[PDB]
RNA sequence: ACCUCGGAGCAGAACCCAACCUCCGAGCAGUACAUGCUAAGACUUCACCAGUCAAAGCGAACCUCAAUUGAUCCA
RNA sequence: AGAGUGUAGCUUAAAAGCACCCAACUUACACUUAGGAGAUUCAAUUGACGCUCUGA
C-alpha cells in the first residue's frame, strides 16, 4: 500500500470565502419590511459627504474587504474638489481596481431613488461595470 | 409586576416637553445614520451580535509585525497643503472638472496606495480570509515592505498574484519570479 | 519573514525528490514557536486556487499515487413520523417515505 | 414583553405632538 | 355592473378561460399564457353565461 | 329591544406556536396574527396575511433591534421625519440561528 | 326583537369562553390576467365538512382591503 | 498689574464629523441634485501673538 493515500472519507475547509464561491452559501433572508435587507454576500457601501466621499464593500458578517475615500492621498493629489462627479467616478475606477486585485467580483447595489436617480451614482455604476465587475448576484444553487 | 429597567433608556435622554422648540429629521439619511450608529453600541437587553456568533470581537490580539517608521506628520501635512496648494492654481484642472471629463492614472495611484496605506489594507484582507487564524493562530502582523511576485507561463502577458488573487496550477508549474526592496545586511526567508 | 543573524537549521530541510506526502507535513505556528527571537514577518500574499487538468498529471508523474475526488453532499430532508392515518394530506404523502418507485411484489 | 425591563421600547407617540 | 365572459384563443383552441368586465365597455383582447403553445397569444372574448 | 346584532365572534386561534428553545425545521409557522407585532428579522419569511415563517432549521430567537422603514412607503416616511433629533423606534425582530451545516464534502471514488 | 360573518370592553400581558350586555359594518371594490404548472414543512374558529402561508424547479419580463358568502343531487 | 485660556461657529477627533451659501422644483418652507469658501499663531513637554475676567 502507498502511505501517500491518506484522504479520509471526509474533507473539510477552513476558508470563509469558499461556500460563496461555489454558488452553496445560505443568505441571511428575512427583514423584507426593512430595505437593505441581509440576502447578499457582498455590499457596496457608499457614504456621500459634503467634504469626501467614501465608498465601502462590506461583507454579510459586518466587516469592510476594501474600501475607496477620497481622504487617502493617493487619489487626493490626482484630483481636485472631492466633491464633484469625476472624484467619485475616479474612487469607483479604483476600488473596481482594488476589487479585482482582490478577487471578489460580484456586489450587490441597493441605493436610494433619490440618489439612483443622480447623475454621480449612474457614473459610478458604468465605471463598476466597465472595470470588469458586473453587479446583481446570481441566484443560489438550492436555497 | 413590573421590573425596573436595567439600564438606561434608548429614549430616555430627551425631554417630552417643548418638542416643537427641537429640530426635527429633515430628511431621512439623518435617520438612517442614527440608526446603523446606535445598532454598533453595546446594549445591555439581547442584539443581534450575540446569537449568530461574532467569534468574540471585543479581543485585543498581539503584534508581532515591524513597527512603523517614525515619520513627522506636521511636515507631511504642510507639504501636502503646499502641493494642493500649488495644483489647485492651474487652470487646465478647473475646466476638466467643470466638464465633467478628467481621468486619473492608474499605475501612480497604484504606487502611492502600495507605498503608503497598502500594507494596511493587505492586513485587512487577510485576516479576512482568516489567514491569521489558522497560520499564527490568533496573532497578527503588518507587512511593512511591499511584495511582488509573478510568474512566467506564455510569451508576453504575466500571471501576478496580489491581496486575494485567482492562478491556475497550469499556470502555477514553475518557480515564479519574487522581487521586493532590500538592502545589503539583511537576510529573508521564504515560506510557501 | 526577515531574520537578523545568519542562522541555519537543519532539521527542516527536504530531500531533492520531495515527493511525499508524510513528510510535507508542515505548520507554521511550531515553525514561528522554534524560531521566535530570530526571524520577524514583514511580507505577506496569497491567492485562491481551482482545480484544472493539470492535477491529473501531478498526482501522477509528481506524487506517485491516485487522484482523490470527492462530492459536495447534502443532508437528507427532513420529514416527520409517517402516522397510521394522515389526516388531511394528498395523495403523494405515501411517496414521500417510498424506498423506491418501483411496483414490490412479496409472495406473488 | 410588560414585566421584561424591556417594557415600552417601541413606544413613539409621546415623542411627536402632531 | 361587472360582467363575467369567457376568453377564446386565436392559436390552439380548446383552451379557454373567465375574467371580469365592464358592462358598458366594448369586448376584451388580452395577453393571456397557453399551455399547449407555452407562449402568449390573443384572446376575443365570446359567449356570456353570467349577469353579475 | 335587543337592537345590537353581528356581536356572536368566534376565536381567531392567534399567538405564538413555537417559543424561544423549541427545534423549529424549515417551513414550520411561526405565529400568524394581524398587523406587524413581531417583525420578521433573519430567516424569517412572510407571506400576504402578515404571517410569520422559518426558513432554515434552528433556534427561533427573539430580539431587539433597530427599525429602518423602506422610503417607498411614504406613511412611515413621514412619521420618521417627525421625529425629533434622536429618537428611535426599536421593535421585537424574530431570528433563527441556523445550527446544521447546509452540506459538506465526501469521498465518493478513488481513480 | 333576531336567524350568516368580522371588529371594539366584558375576556386587561400565550390561547379559548357566553348573554334578549353597549356600538360600527359586510352579500363589494380603483388598475395589469405567468390570477401558469408541480412540490418539503404548518396554523386550523375548540370534532368533521372547510380556509390560509410557503422551501425549490420548469416556465416571465427584470396583487390592496376586516366580514365580503353557497356543499350533496340535478340541469 | 494679576488670573483663566490656544483646531473655521462646535468636538472626554487625531487634519474628520457637524455647520453656511449659491444654481434646479416649490405661493412659500423643505428633501434631493449640481458647486463653493473655511482652520493646529510662532522657535524646540517649554516661553511669547489673540480673547475674557479681576483693577486703576
Ligand atoms: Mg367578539
Ligand atoms: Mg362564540
Ligand atoms: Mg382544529
Ligand atoms: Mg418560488
Amino acid at each position: 500500500p502507498v502511505e501517500n493515500e491518506a484522504v479520509a472519507p471526509e474533507f473539510t475547509n477552513r476558508n470563509p470565502r469558499n461556500l460563496e464561491l461555489l454558488s452553496v452559501a445560505r443568505k441571511e433572508r428575512g427583514w423584507r419590511t426593512v430595505f437593505p435587507s441581509r440576502e447578499f454576500w457582498h455590499r457596496l457601501r457608499v457614504i456621500r459627504t459634503q467634504h469626501h466621499v467614501e465608498a465601502l464593500v462590506e461583507h454579510q458578517n459586518g466587516k469592510v474587504v476594501v474600501s475607496a475615500s477620497t481622504r487617502e492621498w493617493a487619489i487626493k493629489k490626482h484630483l481636485y474638489s472631492t466633491r464633484n462627479v469625476v472624484a467619485c467616478e475616479s474612487i469607483g475606477r479604483v476600488l473596481a481596481q482594488r476589487c479585482l486585485e482582490a478577487g471578489i467580483n460580484f456586489m450587490v447595489y441597493q441605493p436610494t431613488p433619490w440618489e439612483a436617480a443622480s447623475d454621480s451614482m449612474k457614473r459610478l455604476q458604468s465605471a463598476m461595470t466597465e472595470g470588469g465587475v458586473v453587479l446583481r448576484e446570481p441566484q443560489r444553487i438550492y436555497e | 409586576r413590573r421590573t425596573p429597567p436595567l439600564g438606561p433608556m434608548p429614549n430616555s435622554d430627551i425631554d417630552l416637553s417643548n418638542l416643537e422648540r427641537l429640530e426635527k429629521y429633515r430628511s431621512f439619511d439623518r435617520y438612517r445614520r442614527r440608526a446603523e450608529q446606535e445598532a454598533q453600541a453595546p446594549h445591555w437587553w439581547r442584539t443581534y451580535r450575540e446569537y449568530f456568533g461574532e467569534k468574540t470581537d471585543p479581543k485585543e490580539k498581539i503584534d508581532i509585525g515591524l513597527p512603523p517608521p517614525k515619520v513627522s506628520r506636521t511636515q507631511q501635512l504642510l507639504e501636502r497643503k503646499q502641493a494642493i496648494q500649488e495644483l489647485r492654481a492651474n487652470v487646465e484642472e478647473e475646466r476638466a472638472a467643470r466638464l465633467r471629463t478628467a481621468s486619473v492614472p492608474l499605475d501612480a495611484v497604484r504606487a502611492e496606495w502600495e507605498r503608503t496605506c497598502g500594507p494596511y489594507h493587505k492586513q485587512r484582507l487577510a485576516e479576512y480570509y482568516g489567514l491569521y487564524r489558522d497560520l499564527f493562530h490568533g496573532a497578527t502582523f503588518v507587512p511593512r515592505v511591499p511584495l511582488h511576485v509573478a510568474y512566467a507561463v506564455g510569451e508576453d502577458d504575466l500571471m501576478p498574484v496580489y491581496c486575494g488573487n485567482e492562478v491556475t496550477p497550469t499556470e502555477a508549474a514553475q518557480a515564479p519570479e519574487v522581487t521586493y526592496e532590500a538592502e545589503e545586511g539583511s537576510l529573508w526567508t521564504l515560506l510557501l | 519573514f526577515k531574520q537578523d543573524q545568519p542562522i541555519d537549521f537543519s532539521e527542516d530541510a527536504r530531500p531533492s525528490p520531495c515527493y511525499q506526502l508524510a513528510q510535507r507535513t508542515f505548520r507554521t505556528f511550531d515553525f514561528y514557536k522554534k524560531h521566535q527571537e530570530t526571524m520577524t514577518p514583514a511580507g505577506l500574499s496569497f491567492f485562491q486556487c481551482r482545480w484544472d487538468d493539470s492535477v491529473t498529471y501531478i498526482f501522477h508523474q509528481l506524487l506517485d499515487m491516485r487522484e482523490p475526488v470527492f462530492e459536495f453532499v447534502r443532508p437528507p430532508p427532513y420529514h416527520p413520523k409517517q402516522k397510521r392515518f394522515p389526516h388531511r394530506q394528498p395523495l403523494r404523502y405515501l411517496d414521500r417515505y417510498r424506498d423506491s418507485h418501483e411496483p414490490t411484489y412479496g409472495i406473488y | 414583553y410588560k414585566t421584561k425591563p424591556t417594557h415600552g421600547i417601541g413606544k413613539y407617540k409621546h415623542l411627536i405632538k402632531a | 355592473k361587472n360582467i363575467l365572459v369567457r376568453m377564446v384563443s386565436e392559436a390552439g383552441t380548446g383552451f379557454c378561460f373567465n375574467t371580469k368586465r365592464n358592462r358598458l365597455r366594448e369586448k376584451l383582447t388580452l395577453l393571456h399564457y397557453d399551455p399547449v403553445v407555452k407562449q402568449r397569444v390573443l384572446f376575443v372574448e365570446k359567449k356570456k353565461i353570467r349577469s353579475l | 329591544s335587543s337592537k345590537n346584532l353581528g356581536g356572536k365572534s368566534s376565536g381567531r386561534r392567534q399567538g405564538i406556536k413555537k417559543m424561544e428553545g423549541h427545534y423549529v425545521h424549515a417551513g414550520n409557522i411561526i405565529a400568524t396574527q394581524r398587523h406587524f407585532r413581531w417583525h420578521p428579522g433573519a430567516h424569517v419569511g412572510v407571506g400576504k396575511n402578515k404571517c410569520l415563517y422559518a426558513l432554515e432549521e434552528g433556534i427561533v430567537r427573539y430580539t431587539k433591534e433597530v427599525y429602518v422603514p423602506h422610503p417607498r412607503n411614504t406613511e412611515a416616511v413621514d412619521l420618521i421625519t417627525r421625529l425629533p433629533k434622536g429618537a428611535v423606534l426599536y421593535k421585537t425582530f424574530v431570528h433563527v440561528v441556523p445550527a446544521k451545516p447546509e452540506g459538506t464534502f465526501k469521498l465518493v471514488a478513488m481513480l
